[PDB]
Formats: structure tokens, sequence, C-alpha cells
């Protein structure tokens, strides 16, 4: 019965990311208390129906019954009730746990990268839209004097003709060639958009190849923890 | 034999940020470079379609250019078709990608942010150019106002013209008594909450009296007057305002009836100012209500406060000159939700945009759940098909529930996952839109990615929307279609139902009335047990007899309103006639206290009924005073709301609105967090209603934007270009740069964000420095330019820290803020310096300067002999006596035993960072505190932890021996019986208001900040307190934690 392995911070953070039904088990208050996952906390002859003789006797009959009949909205079971060398179970505890610590920061390091490279590409594409909306203004401009440069030909032509139309078309051709430049900027852009799309992609993915490891990497090392702990609770600090 | 010849051949030195331990980035003057050159050419576009080129400087006004430009127009073709200079504008293309029109023609062509160096004249359009002054609210936002008005989004464009509403109502206010009222808005009496002193404080009064200083000015306006009162310490400014005036004119040409009438008339016209700082005492409040009194009693100061002509202060007032904007159904009696008679069912459709390792991950599939922030039914997931490649279920999920079994805030979390269980990206959706209709269609969820501290499969506590990051996860997806817009019941409606539901209730056999969710009763020890229930703190979590227990019971559950938050998590959401039900009670509850009532607007309570009487309870209590002591939480909480316009947003609107102490504060923690593109939206859009209705301190708030913008960017440069160059190299490009006029101009004249009450003046640049930290913070120093500089502080200075996240420390001053409030006005001095700290940006903040304070390791290499072999233990107890000699001595040690014992238990609750000899300072009155507190609720506990429970400041020798006035076995004095006993009393104060202190931590789950991710985050802090157990229990525990980390000591109480 003590030996059935049955506060609530340590309790939560034993049924953290456990399955759809795993469980376990102030005295001016209460005696006992089941903890199902579905987190569901439940008290405990051991609430009308007592005939159960035993902390272990009313674990087991809700291990192959649900808790529906008992509490209507409760239609889930008791399902899952979740090196013999002390020390070289401590030493890979150190070794996991530098392993995860160690693992953990290349997570880290990478949401980082993953973070810039969202603001650093949507920056881009920011700039994208300045630069449409830029060479619109010299596409408009290159068009609003070809009005009134041609209209000025048509008003005397004589009166300096290439003395004035040069030093017309002069300034034309350094608008156009400057349209030319900027295009070929945004351009360059666009190129080290997709350059950066695909990095960012590149990292998105390693992530989640690093992340179902990082999490077997700790329940791994949390039941290494658990073993050793069934109570020296201050020589784990060295290993950690 | 030191690494067994194991080589690592994967490793090489060159080619990580370890090496010299930063986040960014951003583009500054001009696109990809952070300050324009000194001289630089920009292309002018004229309008006779001529480009001419000048060679302006960086700093040149676009006044100046433009008589330039004109005056070069005249060399080029085509200059007959040209237009006086005065009948154009400047144009361009700006690095938000828009086409902002440039009126104010004082603007230095740095400032306007220009994105290519080029400027386009126009005749300036839409004649109305007062209305296209909303460049100032879009300066103040950080995008511009027109990026709104070209979203599809009726929600959006519903709350920019709704919230209206609030706009036009707190201007009215303002308006009301004016110009009184108007000078009640822009300076709020500054005052503690209670006019009751604590007891301490009063016996520095002898019975009850100050000696004040009130000062005066007359001829021209150079010398001044004191006029030493000495008055009640609960007598008001009015009365204070008299007995000045009567000292300053009794004379003996002057009878006693005569002074009277010469009181009477001159008495109304002044009113008192703080010197030193723009603080006023505006209305009938105790003197000592008043901060600034309380401090000079606690400080042992003499307050100097000046007369001040009312018509002197309606001069610098403005008018507020509120304008409304340029921005100026149902379908049927549509079918009502508890018609539809089906089960829900949602079609997964395919993912697009999934990255994973087809060589690593075998299987992914969508996981999927309704919820609440808890969830109404179980959990499923779809089958693990198209695994990697391209992912595409065409599958239709079916969740046994009932469609009008959905309460009106349901939400579905769904998830892509991998399988050795693994989330690559997750989205949550509300099933109901903001119109109150169930969701029906085909919907395009782009994804969020899995944070640091959830590893959990799913996600509910994460944000309802859609990613604004297109290139993400997009899962699409097909909601149910029901033939018609399927609306939630109206209250009317739901009324009734419960209404029947209860008189339902009365009818059922006693025989089946034992199905442990119905009362018949109409017991003594059962109301003993609910009341136990109340007392419970929020992470207590209930049972299930306790939850359906008090379900049954919820009609005396009115008795205990205080059970609420209890009964609330009791209800099964699930159950629509029990939600009609509860829905009823809170439409009559009886308003709480806001310390508990808070607790509603977290994301435990996502119902918009339960966080409405949350709101109302906050009408009636919440002063403005205690509102924005919480006003961080009440921002972050926002987040957890379902929609853009709500109860909370249009309350925390007007009260902005309505004091602009409030509305400083909440400006700033806004548009701190506008990087977020999990608020940019909501946040954007509540901080364009602000800036159009706050009246003139937008003008104020864009001086201070404007002042911000440049010290990022001159960090910015100094973090990157001018690193590897000496601090003398750095320095000298600093001080550079900071003598340039449109630094000169922006970094002078404006108001701190630290506190708006203190100006800024001028840049003493001398005193203007780099710290060492390789952040490289700029220690900034200002003239304080008020009348009476000399009495306040002639020096004004402040840190701006680029490179950190300054919002837990944010949070933990805040905090301790708390905690010196709770202590000292339940009778006992403790003395904790919350210094100022505030977040403006991503990483970006300002902190306040404790002059003459040190780091214990000045303490100890300044009184450090040479010939350095090893510190004295008594080197802090002698500089500490070299500073206070005398009687002197004696309230000295009782300063820093005082704050060292309340800095124990914070900091040992708290589990903040642990404390050494270069984050622990000293000063020169005594005084102890603790600055870069790092990771709060012990996170480095991520990395191991389990049952650490942490003493972080330790009491080393140099404490002790101070603390027992320089005795020998310091552990065995009265001076340490004291000490301890103060730290018991702390310690215990703090534990009977732990209802608080979760809740606050619970509200700041929203704030991404890695140290809060979930509520067991939240939870050291119940260990730390011992709140499962009983106080004396707590008491011992707290003793036994204090022994073990100091060896020796705790054993008697
Ligand atoms: O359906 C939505 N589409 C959006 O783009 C969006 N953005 C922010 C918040 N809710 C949203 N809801
Ligand atoms: C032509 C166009 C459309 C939408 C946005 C902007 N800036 N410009
Ligand atoms: C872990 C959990 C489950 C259900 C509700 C809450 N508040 N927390």
């Amino acid at each position: 019965l003590q030996d059935a392995e049955w506060s609530r911070e340590e309790v939560n953070e034993k049924l953290r990311d456990t399955a759809d039904g795993t469980f376990l088990v102030t005295k001016m208050h209460g005696d006992y208390t089941l903890t199902l996952r579905k987190n569901k906390l439940i008290k405990i002859k051991y609430s009308d129906p007592l005939t159960f003789s035993s902390v272990v006797e009313l674990i087991n009959h809700y291990r192959n019954e649900s808790l529906a009949q008992y509490n209507p909205k409760l239609d889930v079971k008791l399902l899952y009730p979740v090196e013999d060398n002390i020390e070289a179970v401590g030493k890979k505890l150190h070794e996991y746990n530098t392993q995860f610590q160690e693992k953990s920061r290349e997570y880290d390091r990478l949401y980082e990268e993953y973070t810039r490279t969202s603001q650093e590409i949507q920056m881009k594409r920011t700039a994208i839209e300045a630069f449409n909306e830029t060479i619109k203004i010299f596409e408009e401009q290159c068009q609003t004097q070809e009005r009134y440069s041609k209209e000025y030909i048509e008003k005397f032509k004589r009166e300096g003709n290439e003395k004035e139309i040069q030093r017309i078309m002069h300034n034309y051709d350094k608008l156009k060639s400057r349209i030319s430049e900027i295009i070929d900027s945004r351009r360059r852009l666009e190129e080290d958009l997709k350059k950066q799309a695909a990095e960012y992609r590149e990292i998105d993915k390693r992530m989640n190849s690093i992340k179902p490891d990082l999490i077997q990497l700790r329940k791994t090392r949390d039941q290494y923890l658990m073993w050793l702990t069934q109570v020296r609770q201050k020589k784990l600090n060295e290993w950690l | 034999s030191y690494y067994h010849h194991h080589h690592h051949h994967d490793y090489d030195i060159p080619t990580f940020q370890g090496a010299m331990g930063p986040p960014r980035p951003s583009s500054g003057e001009l696109w990809g470079i952070h300050l324009m050159p000194p001289r630089i050419l920009v292309e002018c576009l004229l309008p006779n379609g001529m480009i001419v080129t000048l060679e302006c400087l960086r700093e040149a006004t676009l006044i100046t250019i433009k008589h330039e430009l004109f005056k070069e127009a005249r060399k080029y073709p085509l200059h007959q078709l040209l237009q006086d200079e005065s009948s154009y504008i400047f144009v361009s293309v700006t690095q938000e990608a828009e086409r902002e029109e440039f009126f104010d023609e004082t603007r230095r062509l740095c400032d306007l942010r220009l994105f290519q160096p080029f400027l386009k004249v126009i005749e300036p359009v839409g004649n109305r150019e007062e209305k296209i002054l909303n460049r100032e609210i879009g300066f103040a936002i950080g995008m511009p106002v027109c990026e709104f008005d070209m979203v599809k989004d009726p929600e959006v464009q519903d709350f920019r013209r709704n919230i209206l509403n609030v706009c036009k109502e707190a201007v009215d206010l303002r308006d009301l008594n004016s110009p009184h009222s108007r000078a009640m808005y822009v300076y709020p009496p500054n005052v503690e909450s209670s006019p009751e002193l604590p007891k301490h404080i009063y016996n520095k009064l002898d019975k009850g009296q100050i000696i004040v200083v009130i000062w005066v000015i007359v001829s021209p306006n150079n010398d001044k007057q004191k006029y030493t009162l000495k008055i009640n310490h609960d007598c008001v400014p009015e009365q204070v305002i008299a007995e000045a005036i009567r000292k300053k004119t009794r004379s003996m040409l002057l009878s006693s009836e005569q002074l009277k009438l010469c009181v009477l008339e001159y008495q109304g016209k002044y009113i008192l100012k703080v010197c030193g700082c723009d603080e006023y005492f505006l209305e009938k409040y105790p003197l000592s209500q008043y901060k600034y009194i309380r401090s000079c009693i606690m400080l042992g100061r003499m307050p100097n406060l000046m007369l001040m002509a009312k018509e002197s202060l309606y001069s610098q007032l403005p008018m507020d000159c509120f304008t409304m904007p340029s921005y100026s159904n149902g379908e049927t009696s549509t079918k009502s939700l508890w018609v539809i008679n089906s089960a829900l069912r949602i079609k997964i459709l395919c993912a697009t945009y999934v990255n994973v390792n087809i060589r690593d991950i075998d299987k992914i599939y969508v996981r999927t759940g309704i919820y609440h922030g808890g969830e109404p039914l179980c959990d499923n997931v779809n089958t693990q098909r198209v695994p990697c490649s391209n992912p595409r279920w065409n599958e239709w999920l079916n969740y046994d529930i009932y469609i009008p079994d959905l309460p009106r805030a349901a939400r579905l979390c769904l998830s892509i996952c991998s399988v050795e269980h693994c989330p690559l990206a997750w989205g949550n959706i509300n099933l109901f839109d903001y119109t109150d209709t169930l969701v029906s269609g085909k919907m395009a969820l782009n994804l969020w990615p899995v944070p640091h501290g959830l590893e959990d499969l799913l996600n509910p506590i994460g944000v309802t929307g859609s990613n604004p990051n297109k290139e993400t996860p997009c899962l699409e997806l097909e909601f149910d279609w029901f033939s018609s817009v399927v609306k939630f019941p109206d209250m009317s409606v739901i009324e009734e139902h419960a209404n029947w539901s209860v008189s339902r209730e009365a009818g059922f056999s006693y025989s089946h009335a034992g199905l442990s969710n119905r009362l018949a009763r109409d017991r003594e020890n059962d109301k003993e047990q609910l009341k136990a229930i109340s007392t419970r703190d929020p992470l207590s979590e209930i049972t299930e007899q306790e939850k359906d227990f008090l379900w049954s019971h919820r009609h005396y559950c009115v008795t205990i309103p205080e059970i609420l938050p209890k009964l609330l998590l009791s209800v099964k959401w699930n159950s629509r006639d029990e939600v009609a039900q509860m829905y009823c009670l809170v439409k009559d509850w009886p308003p709480i206290k806001p310390e508990q009532a808070m607790e509603l607007l977290d994301c435990n309570y996502p119902d918009p009924m339960v966080r409405g009487f949350a709101v109302r309870c906050l009408e009636k209590y919440l002063t403005d005073d205690k509102l924005s002591q919480y006003l961080i939480q009440l921002v972050q909480v926002l987040k957890y709301e379902q929609y853009l316009d709500n109860l909370l947003v249009r309350f925390l609107l007007k009260k902005a609105l309505t004091n602009q102490r409030i509305g400083h504060f909440f400006f700033w923690h806004l548009k701190s967090e506008m990087h977020n593109k999990t608020v940019s939206q909501r946040f954007g859009l509540l901080l364009e209603s602000y800036c159009r209705a706050c009246g003139m301190y937008l003008k104020h708030l864009n001086r201070q934007v404007e002042a911000m913008e440049k010290l990022i960017n001159l960090t910015d440069i100094l973090k990157q270009e001018k690193k590897d160059e000496t601090q003398k190299v750095q320095m000298k490009f600093l001080v550079e740069q900071m003598r340039r006029p449109d630094f000169m101009d922006a970094l002078q004249g404006f108001l701190s964000p630290l506190n708006p009450a203190h100006q800024l003046g001028n840049l003493r640049l001398e005193e203007c420095r780099i710290m060492s930290s390789a952040k490289r913070p700029l220690w900034l120093n200002w003239e304080n330019p008020d009348i009476m500089s000399e009495l306040l502080f002639q020096n004004n200075e402040i840190i701006f820290k680029n490179g950190d996240d300054l919002r837990q420390d944010m949070l933990t001053l805040q905090i301790i803020r708390i905690m010196e409030n709770i202590w000292q006005n339940q009778g006992l001095d403790l003395r904790m310096l919350p210094y100022g700290c505030l977040s403006i940006g991503d990483c970006v903040g300002l902190i306040e300067v404790v002059r003459n304070s040190h780091t214990i390791m000045q303490i100890q290499c300044k009184g450090g002999l040479k010939g350095a072999l090893q510190f004295n233990s008594h080197t802090l107890h002698q500089w500490l006596k070299d500073k206070n000699k005398g009687e002197i001595y004696d309230a000295a040690i009782d300063l820093f035993t005082r704050s060292c014992a309340g800095y124990c238990v914070a900091t040992f609750i708290l589990g903040i960072g642990d404390r050494h000899n270069s984050n622990i300072m000293v000063k020169d009155d005594g005084q102890l505190f603790h600055i870069d507190f790092g990771h709060f609720l012990d996170h480095k506990k991520k990395k191991f932890g389990y049952k650490r429970e942490r003493v972080p400041f330790v009491l080393t020798q140099d404490f002790l021996i101070v603390i027992s006035k320089g005795a020998q076995e310091c552990t065995k004095t009265r001076e340490f019986e004291r000490f301890q006993e103060m730290c018991y009393k702390a310690y215990l104060a703090i534990r009977q208001h732990a209802n608080l202190f979760i809740n606050l931590f619970s509200m700041m789950l929203g704030s991404g900040m890695p140290e809060l991710q979930s509520f067991d985050d939240i939870a050291y802090i119940r260990k730390t307190l011992a709140l499962d157990k009983t106080e004396q229990e707590a008491l011992e525990y707290f003793m036994k934690q204090m022994n073990d980390a100091h060896h020796g000591g705790w054993t008697t109480k």
C-alpha cells in the first residue's frame, strides 16, 4: 500500500506531457488525492459509494472501468499507472543533463536566428514596396518631362534648338539611367529575399529535428533522476 | 593523459557569440545605413520634370533645402514653368514604404526616414493640411495611419469607428470645469492611496506637524523668499496657501482685520507646486497623502513647495481641441445556435509550408481540441496520413459535443505534430467571430512555432488568430455550414433558459437528487468548508468533489463573493444549462476587491460575462493610484481578450484619456510591444485612438519618441561598427555625434519617459559617457530646467540600455514596490529601493540612476589595502562609519538592517538571480538595495531544478558585521535577534497577500517572457511561501531555509 507507488507541483511535472488517461495518487481537509490527466484531481472505507477498503482497492476497480458512472463527465479510465550502481546512474545523469543543456542552447540559438530572419525578411519586403513606389515616382517623372519638354520644342524650336534640347535630353538620360540603377537595386534585394527565405526554412527544419531528441533526452534524464531519488537531494547538483 | 588523447575532429576555433557575450536589428536614418553621411547628394524631382541633384548637409532643414533648390532650379532648363517656392511642398518614399508629404519644413533631412535620398516637389494636394497631421499619430505609434485604412477585416475597421465613443466621452470630462479640469488632466495629484498615516511615519511628526517651506517670486522674477510654515500634516493645500500669504502679508502697517481681507482676495489666485519638478497639489487631500510630502517625512527633508499664480499655470496649458476623424449589419433573424441539432465536426484539408527532415521524422499529423482555457471534450487527432513530403488529410474530425453546448468563448486549438510525440507548429481560432457568429466556411490559418518553455503537445494559452508571418505553415481547413449564419443567443434568451433550468431543478425525485451535483440542504459544517475553499490561492487546484460541491451550492456561494473564481472554474462550460445559470449569478453578483477581481481577467476566465463583471469591479473599487500600480498587468491581459472591441479596452482607454499620468505609461507599455506581431495590430489600433484623443501630450510623446529613436540608432552603431575600438575611440564618436544639431535638437528639450514630471533640458556632454558593459549603455545627463532646480536636483540623469530585455527587471521592481507598500502600510518599516525601469521597445529601455550608491565591490576596492592579499570583512563597515558618524551612525545601521531584511525576504520569495558583490548596492546613508535581477522565478531550474528552493541573498560576514554594530560572533547579538524578527514579520506579511502575487504573475503569462511560459512557473512562489502548510510551519520552513544557506543562527521565536 505504501509500495503501491502512490505536493501538487511535482505531481504536475510528472503528469506533464502524458497521454489521455495517465494517473497517480492539509490533512484537516482530506486524506488522499487521485490526479487523473484527461489535470483532474479526485479526493478519496476509503464519495457516497464508500465500500472499497483500501487505497489500492479503490484504484484497481477504475483501472478496468471508466469514471463516467461515478461523476457524469469523466468518460476516461485509469489506463496508464505511470544499472544497480548508484554512482554510475548518477554519472549518467550529468552526461545526459550536459547533453540536454548542450542541445537546448543549439535550440535557443536557432530560435533567435529564426526570429531575426523573420524580421530581416519582412524588412526586405517593405523595402521592395518602397523601391517599387520610388520607381513609380521616377517612371512618373520621366513621363512628366516628356509632356513639358516636347511641348517646348513645338513652341519655338529655332531658339537654341540643340543648345536647349541637348540639356533637356541630358537630363532625360540621367533620369532614365538612374531608373535602371534602382530597378537593378530592387532585383538585388529580391534575390537575397529568397536566399533569406531559403535559410529561414533550413532553421525551421533543424529546429524540428532537434525538438524530439530534446524531449526524449529530457524524458530519460527525469527517469534516471527518479531512479536515484528512490535520499541524497544535495549531491545531485554537482552532477547536475 | 588529460583527455586520453581523444581528438575532437569537428572543432575549429575560427568561425559563436559566446566569445564576448545582443538583440537586433534595425535600419536608421536611410535604407541599410544607420546615420546618413555628413554631406550627401539628394535628387530633387521638380514639377517641370527636371532632376537637379543638390549636395545637402545631413542636418539641413527642408526650408533651407527648398530655398537652395529653387536657387539651383534657375540654372536648369524650363525654369519659367516653376511657381514661387512658397507654392510647393516636399514628398518622398519613407522607410515604412509610404509617400509622406513633408509639411513641417523645419524638419531636417536626417530625421525624415527617407529610404533612398530623394525629394519630389508638388503643390500641396488635399487642401485640409490639418488632417494630414496623422503623421504625428503614425510617428508616435511607429506605423503610418494609412496602413490601417487598407485593412479588409471588418472587426479592425469597426474597432476604429466604435472606440471613438470612448474618446469623445473622455474629452468631455476634460473640458468640464476648464481651465481647472484641463490642468487636473495634465497634472493630476500624485497621491498615496490612503490618507491614514502609518504609525512610524506619524512619530517623525511630533503629534502630527511638519515644517514646510513655501517659496514665492516677486520682482522681476529673480529673487525668491522662504516662508517656513509649521502646519498640521492633514491640513489641505488651500490652508497651506493661506498661512503662507498670512505671513507674506503681515505688517506694522496692516491691522488684524485688514490682513484677513487681504488674505481672502490673494488666497485663491495661487496654487501649490513642488519645487524642482512639474508636480502640483490641485485637490482636497491631506498634505501627507501627496507622495512628495510623505517622502520628505521619511527621508528627513523639509518640503519645498512653490506658490504659483493660477493664470501663469493656465497660461502654460493649451486647448484640448479634439477632432473626429476622416473615418467618420445583420442578415435576418438568423438561426440561433441552440436550434442547430448536430455534433461538432471540423474538416482538416492540407498544410503547405511544413519544414521537416524526412530522414529524422517518420510521420506527421494534425492534433485538435476545443477549449475555454480548459477543455470541454475528449481530445483527438487525425490519422498519420501522407507523412512528410506533402501533408494532405481530407478528413472530417468528430468531436463529442453538441453544437448548442459551445460557450460564447469557445476556441479550436490545433497543432501539426511529429512521430515520439513532438509539435511542429500551432494556431488557435475562435469558434465565434466578434459579431457573435459561429464560424462556418473555409479559414486560412497561418501558424506559429513552438516556444522555448512549451514542450506541450498543443498550446491552448497561445494567442487566437492567424500568424501575420506569411511564409510559415499555412494549415487551411473547413467548418460545417448550416444554411444560415448561426448567431449566439441573446441574454433575453439565456435568462429564460436559466429560469427554466432552476425551476426544472426544483422538481426531480430525491431518489435522483443523489447524483453528486444538486443541493437540497437549504449544514453548519459545509458552510465552513466553503469559506475554507474561498481562502485558498488560485494555484491550489480544485478537486472534482469540491467543484461539484461548489456548483451544487452555487446560490450559497453568493454570501461569499470572493469564492467566485473557484465557482466559475467549477462550472462545466460544455453544459449550456449550467452556463446559462452561471450567467444569471454573475449578472448580479456582489462586486469584489480588484486584487481578487483581476484573477478574472487572466487566461482561465475567457468568457465575456465574467470579464465584464471583473471590469465592473474595477469601475467601482480600483482608484487611479491602484490602476497605475497594476497597469502593466492590465495592458498584458488585453492579449487574452477574444476581440479588439471589449469592456476592458474601453475601461483602460478612457482612464488613459482621463489621467495624463496613466496615459503616459499606457502609451509606452503598448508602444513597447509594437515589434511583436502577436499584438502589432491590436496595440496599433488602440494607440491610434489614444494618440488621436490625448490632447497636446501627443506632441510631448512625439518628442520623447524622437529622442528614444536617436539613442537606439546611436547605440546600434556603437554596438556594430565601433565594437573593436577602445572606449577612448568610441566616446570620441559619441561626443562627436551628440554635438550635431539634429541630436542637440532631438535630445535636449523634453520629458523623462521614466517620469514625465521631470523635464530634461540641455545635455551636459561632459557628464555624458558610455559605461563599461559590452551592451554599450549610455550614461546620459540633463540640466533640470525648473525654476527651482537647485531645491530638488540641478542635474537629472538616466541610463539608456539598448541590448537587454528590461521587462523582467521591470516586473521584479514592480513586485518589490508592491511588497514594500504592503509591509509599510501594515505598520512595519523595511525600505526597499525599487528604482525606475522602463522598456520602450525590443530590448531597449531606461533605468533610473540612484546617485551616491556603489557596488560592494567598489566599497572593497576603494577600502582595500595595497599589495593585494585579501579584502577585509570590515571594510564595508569601515566605509559606512566613514560616512555616518555620531547618532547618525546608529540610524544608518537601522537603515541597512531594515532594507537588508526586506531584500532578503523578497529575493528568497521571488527566487531571483544569485546575489554577489557586483549586484548588491549600498548608499552613503546606509541603505542596501539589489540591481540586475536577471531571471526571476528560479528560471535556471530549467537546467535540473527540482526542490532547490534557493536562498539567493546569503548574508556573508560583511553584512552581518554591519548589522551587529561591529561586534564579533555577530550571530549572537540582540542586533541580529531584531533582524531575524524583521525577516519573520516581513515573510509572514507577504504570505497573507500571496493571492495577489500569484495573480500578478498569472496575468503576465501573456508577455513572451521565457521565465513565465505557464502556471507551474508561477508555482515556485507557492513552495517559497509554503501556502500548502500552516503558517507556523511556514515560519519554521523559512527559518530552516535561511539557516542551511547560512550554516547556524535561526532556531527560536
Ligand atoms: O480571421 C482573422 N484574420 C486575421 O488576419 C486576423 N488578424 C488578427 C487577429 N485576428 C484575425 N482573424
Ligand atoms: C498602389 C499601392 C497599393 C497598395 C499599397 C501601396 N503603398 N500602393
Ligand atoms: C493544468 C490545468 C488544467 C485545467 C485548467 C487549468 N487552469 N489548468
